[PDB]
RNA sequence: CGAUGUCGGCUCAUCACAUCCUGGGGCUGAAGUAGGUCCCAAGGGUAUGGCUGUUCGCCAUUUAAAGUGGUACGCGAGCUGGGUUUAGAACGUCGUGAGACAGUUCGGUCCCUAUCUGCCGUGGGCGCUGGAGAACUGAGGGGGGCUGCUCCUAGUACGAGAGGACCGGAGUGGACGCAUCACUGGUGUUCGGGUUGUCAUGCCAAUGGCACUGCCCGGUAGCUAAAUGCGGAAGAGAUAAGUGCUGAAAGCAUCUAAGCACGAAACUUGCCCCGAGAUGAGUUCUCCCUGACCCUUUAAGGGUCCUGAAGGAACGUUGAAGACGACGACGUUGAUAGGCCGGGUGUGUAAGCGCAGCGAUGCGUUGAGCUAACCGGUACUAAUGAACCGUGAGGCUUAACCU
RNA sequence: AAUUCCUUGUCGGGUAAGUUCCGACCUGCACGAAUGGCGUAAUGAUGGCCAGGCUGUCUCCACCCGAGACUCAGUGAAAU
RNA sequence: ACACAGGUGGUCAGGUAGAGAAUACCAAGGCGCUUGAGAGAACUCGGGUGAAGGAACUAGGCAAAAUGGUGCCGUAACUUC
RNA sequence: AGGACCGAACCGACUAAUGUUGAAAAAUUAGCGGAUGACUUGUGGCUGGGGGUGAAAGGCCAAUCAAACCGGGAGAUAGCU
């Protein structure tokens, strides 16, 4: 239930090699926006695959 | 021994005139006509590799289309490989039809069975619960006890403790084939097939039996 | 196992789970669109659909099932009055989902679920 | 579907009111006794003079069950209650010259032949 | 499904009368004993029907020397010879289960008119 | 004694044979069935209840058998606490007495979120020498190896009779393990109805909310056993006890010193599964990448422009897959999911109307209405034009080989 | 027998089985008359036994409804 | 010791159902209890149902299951009546 | 009328489960007993440690009781780790 000897740092460097984060493989950019948004999602703006579908 | 490939329909009754219900088991066979044939020089072993349909048109890729271009057949699915018997040999233009087990009385078959995920000891393995009342505290459907004492002070390998059951293959033999359909591609067996409606069997000539 | 089942318990009771898409359904019909997280909003395609190719015909039986299913007589009247015509060349798919980020509150997968004809 | 402690009525004139099943024959570990199989009972309840008494210890035939017996198409014959007819420990035949109720064909061997016979309908 | 509902239709008798729970029915089956073969019949009020094409099958229930009895008579069955109705009763619901509580004039049912 | 939880019970097993059954054989005071003993053999199996805290034991019923032991007299970081073995009280005895009695009697806190090793699953990285998509060969490992009852051989052999075969087949069976829902049902608080109290929709009707899904009746898909299919080798090799052939030592004799031959559920195969991290890193089929310069530390060296192919990765709909990972099938040149059409299946003649009845209610519309997960279709909705990783001919020596 | 070591003393009842229970036999190691002897209707969250109903307590578990356990985001201990 | 499922004396005491301050739904009135969103593995906790048997489980009917209200009929041994 | 009966507040804790670094240094849920009296409760006061009180458990005396807590002798003593 609990350690008798105290691990190393080793140890927990070990066990965190694969907690590691991951990025983004490739951002899209919108036909007619111009920006960049995340793959089948929407801009910021309200844009996505063109025609604007959330205007305000 | 030259065993097919197909697809199970699912499983229903037959009503023979005499009054028997027989469960049978609809399987979906295709001419599972060729890729390759390995032969005693090449791969030592003498084998046949089959596919059968074109399962689509555009998610071929290039080694498997050349694959089936250089043999000369279509596209299809996921080949399957089957050692041949001493003293027979087939073209590779030749395909393999149903007729072949016309003059056969039993088959055994083979195929995935469904998955039940990670599942306990009293369903994976059988085990046996104990008692739910008389002072039983958070031990109900548990196993227990793995090992002894300090000798060996381990637990021993091939233990039985909850894991992932089902989703492997698994061999039903010794099954009556009661019916084959030449013009609709279709074979019956006694049931107890493993897997689910739409799965992938490979069946072939009972060597139990 | 869950072989071949349908229906998102969605963390919450059976009672719980109708009494939150009913609210739901009848924001949804009065505002042509709303905010919410995608598995949430898979069940809205669902279960507002069948209501709206229900209220594609005017009939009692069917208003006052409406009226049962939806518990708000201006929504079913607004249905009825609206959807029914609007969407009664079309065989299905009366509604889009649209991804939009995630929530900051608790970073959970957010959409905005509307009709095809916002516009 | 007969197993120990279970109470069953008797299905012929030997006096036996109400019977206990106490043991299931035919194998070890055999858990439960389909229509046509023999059981050893015990006696609990009998007619004040009769045949048999109470607390005897004897064989007996199971002639119906609640579960019933599936036929080779699908069929299963159901009844309202479990029954049993006595037999000798030693002869395995009835002791008693009537039979009560309908009974299955699936006691209809070498050795029920007798039973077949007196039982006033066979299903 | 075009090879399931293919294969357990060939197979089926298109004779099957209209029935429903609560009327009497009559069932002649087909036992066989020895050389020969003879009909036997069953007569009962149909307490449960469920039917799914080629494997449809019927519970009917009758009280036979006191004791009752219940069979489960597969519909498309070869055994199952001929199928009649001698009575028509009036129930609200399909599954006839609470016959097996009453006994007597009791368990007994009305007459559908028509 | 700066703490190793002790009787017994439940779950879970492992090993040994001084073997309970099955299997093979010798001697029998072995006529046959059926017995006694010994030898070889651990592959498999090896009961349910009453008594008492059981171990042990008695009894009742079965089985072919209900084996003996080691593993802290296995297993309380898997569980209880019925006994012993705290604190209360009594009984009988002991002692003037406080109090004691493996003597009895009623009751009497069993705590721990797994660090490492041990085991069951399932992943990330890299290797396998250009990068890929597949099929596998199989070094090796793991899973099963139980057996009862009748029929023919037969009332034959044997036996005066009573009784009753070995050898070899067939059928039916029980306990297991595997696989499924074609049938039987269980569940199926996501499907249809019955009904009570209360609140609300301005009111009747019709509904919705709560009261364990309020209480209930059935029931689709899925999962399930109590349901149905399969298997316990057939055989081959070398063998244990033990039968022998040919045989001298030892002119005989002897199964052995040479040789030959039979011989078990024991061993390897034969049945099934995993399986090239098998670093000894393997075979076959099909593919893809065939541009130039510069630099010093002249070498399996580094840098620049173009190139970015096969394929993979990522994202979205999702799944008979699944804890997360991981594994299917699709992404407009499409049925992958949702919706819709029709059908199937369940529940039960829906509301609304008219009639009959003073009324509660029934009738016709109407086997109607609804119908979750089911089945055939249908791009109506959501699966994006892209972009990202992956290279540009793949080291040295030697060997046969064409120049 | 709240009392008996021999003891699971013997007999009869209860079940097929009853070291527990009931009524007797009296061999009272070591009952016994106000540290009271024997009964006693009612009473008892008092001990034991038996019977009828009842059921997953069990043969033998199976499905389902929620909260944890599993994933993601924020905060973030412990015994040792 | 806490923004702690603990304890704290009195006063006012609505409608229907209901014998009742029992219990169900509501009025005036007050809250959603200071982490949520996903999926629906094994095992834990609180529960529902279940084919056949019905205490055979257990040290022990522990737990669970079962009865349960009004009016009437009718109710044994014993007994201090 | 009952140191009466069933049953609510109120008082208490007989069983089971959970909980055991818990919501809580004894609690929660489902059951339970008394509930017009030897009852319960609020307020104020008295009983002060070899003593108090105790329908009697070596029980309670401020989460500590076979001799309460604080300060002194007192760095008591320790052939003991
Ligand atoms: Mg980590
Ligand atoms: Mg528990
Ligand atoms: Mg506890
Ligand atoms: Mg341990
Ligand atoms: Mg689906
Ligand atoms: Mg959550
Ligand atoms: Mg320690
Ligand atoms: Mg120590
Ligand atoms: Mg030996
Ligand atoms: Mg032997
Ligand atoms: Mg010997
Ligand atoms: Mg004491
Ligand atoms: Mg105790
Ligand atoms: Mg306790
Ligand atoms: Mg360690
Ligand atoms: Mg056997
Ligand atoms: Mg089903
Ligand atoms: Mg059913
Ligand atoms: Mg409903
Ligand atoms: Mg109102
Ligand atoms: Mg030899
Ligand atoms: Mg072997
Ligand atoms: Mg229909
Ligand atoms: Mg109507
Ligand atoms: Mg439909
Ligand atoms: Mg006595
Ligand atoms: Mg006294
Ligand atoms: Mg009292
Ligand atoms: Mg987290
Ligand atoms: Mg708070
Ligand atoms: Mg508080
Ligand atoms: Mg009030
Ligand atoms: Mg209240
Ligand atoms: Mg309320
Ligand atoms: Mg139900
Ligand atoms: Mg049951
Ligand atoms: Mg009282
Ligand atoms: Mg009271
Ligand atoms: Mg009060
Ligand atoms: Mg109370
Ligand atoms: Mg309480
Ligand atoms: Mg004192
Ligand atoms: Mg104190
Ligand atoms: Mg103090
Ligand atoms: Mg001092
Ligand atoms: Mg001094
Ligand atoms: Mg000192
Ligand atoms: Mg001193
Ligand atoms: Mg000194």
């Amino acid at each position: 239930a609990v350690q008798q000897n105290k691990p190393t740092r080793s140890k927990r460097g070990m066990r965190r090699s694969h907690d590691a984060l991951t990025a983004v493989t490739s951002l899209s950019v919108d036909k007619t926006s111009g920006e960049k948004h995340l793959r089948h999602h929407i801009t910021a703006d309200g844009y996505y695959r063109g025609r604007k579908v959330i205007a305000k | 021994m030259i065993g097919l490939v197909g697809k199970k329909v699912g499983m229903t009754r037959i009503f023979t005139e005499d009054g028997v219900s027989i469960p049978v088991t609809v399987i979906e066979v295709e001419a599972n006509r060729v890729t390759q044939v390995k032969d005693l020089a090449n791969d030592g072993y003498r084998a046949i590799q089959v596919t059968t349909g074109a399962k689509k048109a555009n998610r071929v890729t290039k080694p498997e289309a050349g694959h089936f271009a250089k043999a000369g057949v279509e596209a299809g699915r996921g080949l399957w490989e089957f050692r041949l018997a001493e003293g027979e040999e087939f073209t590779v233009g030749q395909s393999i039809s149903v007729e072949l087990f016309a003059d056969v009385k039993k088959v055994d078959v083979t195929g995935t069975s469904k998955g039940k995920g990670f599942a306990g000891t009293v369903k994976r393995w059988n085990f046996r619960t104990q008692d739910a009342t008389h002072g039983n505290s958070l031990s109900h459907r548990v196993p227990g006890s793995i090992g002894q004492n300090q000798t060996p002070g381990k637990v021993f390998k091939g233990k039985k403790m909850a894991g992932q059951m089902g989703n492997e293959r698994v061999t039903v033999q010794s099954l009556d084939v009661v019916r084959v359909d030449a013009e609709r591609n279709l074979l019956l067996v006694k049931g107890a097939v493993p897997g689910a409606t739409g799965s992938d069997l490979i069946v072939k000539p009972a060597v139990k039996a | 196992m869950r072989h071949r089942k349908s229906g998102r318990q969605l963390n919450r009771n059976s009672s719980h789970r109708q009494a939150m898409f009913r609210n739901m359904a009848g924001s949804l019909v009065r505002h042509e669109i709303i905010k919410t997280t995608l598995p949430k909003a898979k069940e809205l395609r669902r279960v507002v659909e069948p209501l709206i190719t229900l209220a594609k015909t005017d009939s009692v039986a069917n208003r006052r099932l409406a009226f049962a299913r939806t518990r708000d007589n201006e929504i079913v009247a607004k249905l009825f009055n609206e959807l029914g015509p609007r969407f009664a060349s079309r065989a299905g798919g009366y509604t889009r989902i649209l991804k939009c980020g995630f929530r900051a509150g608790d970073n959970a997968p957010m959409a905005y679920i509307e009709l095809v004809d916002r516009s | 579907m007969i197993q120990e402690q279970t109470m069953l009525n008797v299905a012929d004139n030997s006096g036996a009111r109400r019977v206990m099943c106490i043991k299931v024959l035919g194998g070890s570990h055999r858990r439960y006794a389909g229509v046509g199989d023999i059981i050893k009972i015990t006696i609990k309840e009998a007619i004040p003079r009769g045949k048999v008494k109470k607390g005897d210890v004897l064989k007996a035939v199971v002639v119906r069950t609640k579960k019933g017996v599936r036929r080779p198409d699908g069929s299963v014959i159901r009844f309202d209650g479990n029954a049993c007819v006595l037999l000798n420990n030693n002869s395995e035949q009835p002791i008693g010259t009537r039979i009560f109720g309908p009974v299955t064909r699936e006691l209809r061997s070498e050795k029920f032949m007798k039973i077949i016979s007196l039982a006033p309908e066979v299903l | 499904s075009n090879i399931i509902k293919q294969l357990e239709q060939e197979q089926m008798k298109q004779d099957v009368p209209s029935f429903r729970p609560g009327d009497t029915v009559e069932v002649k089956v087909w036992v066989v004993e020895g050389s020969k073969k003879r009909l036997q019949a069953f007569e009962g009020v149909v307490i449960a029907i469920r039917n799914r094409g080629l494997h449809s099958a019927f519970t009917v229930r009758k009280i036979s020397n006191g004791e009752g009895v219940e069979r489960v008579f597969q519909t498309h069955s070869p055994v199952v010879d001929s199928i009649s109705v001698k009575r028509r009763g009036a129930v609200r619901k399909a599954k006839l289960y609470y016959l097996r509580e009453r006994t007597g004039k009791a368990a007994r049912i009305k007459e559908r008119l028509n």
